[PDB]
């Protein structure tokens, strides 16, 4: 892959890495047997982190700048959501000690969300699991995911796709390099942002169904 | 909106 | 391959023309219409009737909705700010704004229609990425996942096939219509919201199969 | 489950 290419994946994947260590998370959460109720206020803490960094994250992507200040806004609250997900699929299914990971899995149920939302979701990691994807496939479709040009109030939709174009041909070729004996990773990973757009659809009725901070009011449309 | 633009 | 894509484009074609009173009722009663023709296309797709029978129930019952708006979509591509129902009555974007829904409307146009014209969406194509929505592993309770994942993927691979020797001065064609897919999704899911309103305020002839596939079973 | 039932045969 072509050397103008290649330096662009390395802004992406230096950008990525100002994300907390899945270790830092995963001890958040399996430290102490918690209150059902302080999950929340854990949980509420960790998504206005992850939101803090994806911003910076957006900023640096060639050319966010060049869009229009209000399809920033746009493109950001329409895949805050989708990216969040995408990132506790990544954490939940890197490799933990013996019986920490199941311990994980129960705890995140016992957090007052109901079960017509939670198992979705872990069906959804188990799923990304599988895909055994590197850091670097990660990192290009989270990416992808924020320059959706199918986003709503996206007054220049064209300026978008020229954007997320260049990524698509990059995530190509490292799923021919990293997965050649999975000849359509490719394709098997873009199935995973249609699967991603359920939770954006359900998450604000997730949510009400059972505060919070501000930076999350603002970006989830939720109070 | 607020916080999130800037 | 194992997934012939003109076999497939086969059951595109097997199961459409046809030439020749509010907005809403009239999309319900179309909708209606396809249910039926829909099981017809399935079985017509290579693989799918050789699946359990209770598979086929949840694949269809999971999808139906993102399989006819992607099919009465493409039909539209001749239409202009507007939609062909396949009961041959067009439905114009000025009459959906007026009858509450133009917000919903306007985004088929936008992501679906006009996107599907502007890179000449073929037949194939829009029968392969149908094939996609069909069989989708992540359906609740189905039997063997790993089953529907495999076919699903023998489609993929077909679909790319097709792509690089059909137009090959077009490289990322193929993601290209790959990602309607999460647009048609999120159509879909917006499309279940109305109708499960507009069944429950009761204001809309909805008919027996449409019904069917609206109730929890 | 009644018509879906029945067209799958
Ligand atoms: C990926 C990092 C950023 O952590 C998260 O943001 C969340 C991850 N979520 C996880 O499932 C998760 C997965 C693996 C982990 F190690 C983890 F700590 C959290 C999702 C959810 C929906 C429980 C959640 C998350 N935050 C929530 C806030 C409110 C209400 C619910 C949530
Ligand atoms: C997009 C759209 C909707 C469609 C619902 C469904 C499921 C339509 C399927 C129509 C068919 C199947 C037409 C045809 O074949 O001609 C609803 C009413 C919710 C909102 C406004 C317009």
């Amino acid at each position: 892959l072509t050397p103008d290419q290649q330096t662009l994946l390395h802004f992406i994947m230096d950008s990525y890495n100002k994300q907390r260590m899945p270790q830092e998370i995963t001890n958040k959460i399996l430290k102490e047997e918690f209150s059902a109720e302080e999950n929340f206020l854990i949980l509420t803490e960790m998504a206005t982190n992850h939101v803090q960094v994806l911003v910076e994250f957006t900023k640096k992507l060639p050319g966010f700048q060049t869009l229009d200040h209000e399809d920033q806004i746009a493109l950001l609250k329409g895949s805050a959501v989708e990216a969040m997900f995408l990132r506790s699929a990544e954490i939940f299914n890197k490799k933990l000690p013996s019986g920490h990971s199941d311990l994980l899995e129960e705890r995140i149920r016992n957090s007052g969300i109901s079960d017509e939302y939670i198992t979705p979701m872990f069906s959804f990691y188990k799923s990304i699991g599988e895909l055994k994807m590197t850091q670097e496939e990660y990192a290009l479709l989270t990416a992808i995911v924020i320059l959706s040009p199918d986003r709503q109030y996206i007054k220049d939709r064209e300026a978008v796709e020229k954007l997320q174009e260049p990524l698509l041909d990059v995530l190509q070729k490292l799923c021919k390099i990293h997965q050649p004996e999975n000849p359509q990773h490719f394709a098997c990973l873009l199935g995973r942002l249609t699967e991603l757009r359920t939770f954006n659809h359900h998450h604000a009725e997730m949510l009400m169904s059972w505060k919070f901070t501000p930076l999350l009011c603002e970006i989830w449309d939720v109070q | 909106h607020k916080i999130l633009h800037r | 391959e194992d997934m012939p894509v003109e076999r497939i484009l086969e059951a595109e074609l097997a199961v459409e023309p046809k030439t020749e009173n509010d907005p809403v009722t009239n999309i319900c009663q179309a909708a209606d219409k396809q249910l039926f023709t829909l099981v017809e296309w399935a079985k017509r797709i290579p693989h799918f009737s050789e699946l359990p029978l209770d598979d086929q129930v949840i694949l269809l019952r999971a999808g139906w909705n993102e399989l006819l708006i992607a099919s009465f979509s493409h039909r539209s591509i001749a239409v202009k700010d507007g939609i062909l129902l396949a009961t041959g009555l067009h439905v114009h974007r000025n009459s959906a704004h007026s009858a509450g829904v133009g917000a919903i409307f306007d985004r088929v146009l936008t992501e679906l229609v006009s996107k599907m014209r502007d890179m000449q969406m073929d037949k194939t194509e829009l029968g392969c990425l149908r094939a996609i929505v069909l069989f989708n592993p992540d359906s609740k309770g189905l039997s063997n996942p790993a089953e529907v994942e495999a076919l699903r993927e023998k489609v993929y691979a077909s679909l790319e096939a097709y792509c690089k020797h059909k137009y090959p001065e077009q490289p990322g064609r193929f993601a290209k219509l790959l990602l309607r897919l999460p647009a048609l999704r999120s159509i879909g899911l917006k499309c279940l919201e109305h109708l499960f309103f507009f069944k429950l305020i009761g204001d809309t002839p909805i008919d027996t199969f449409l019904m069917e596939m609206l109730e929890a079973p | 489950h009644k018509i879906l039932h029945r067209l799958l045969q």
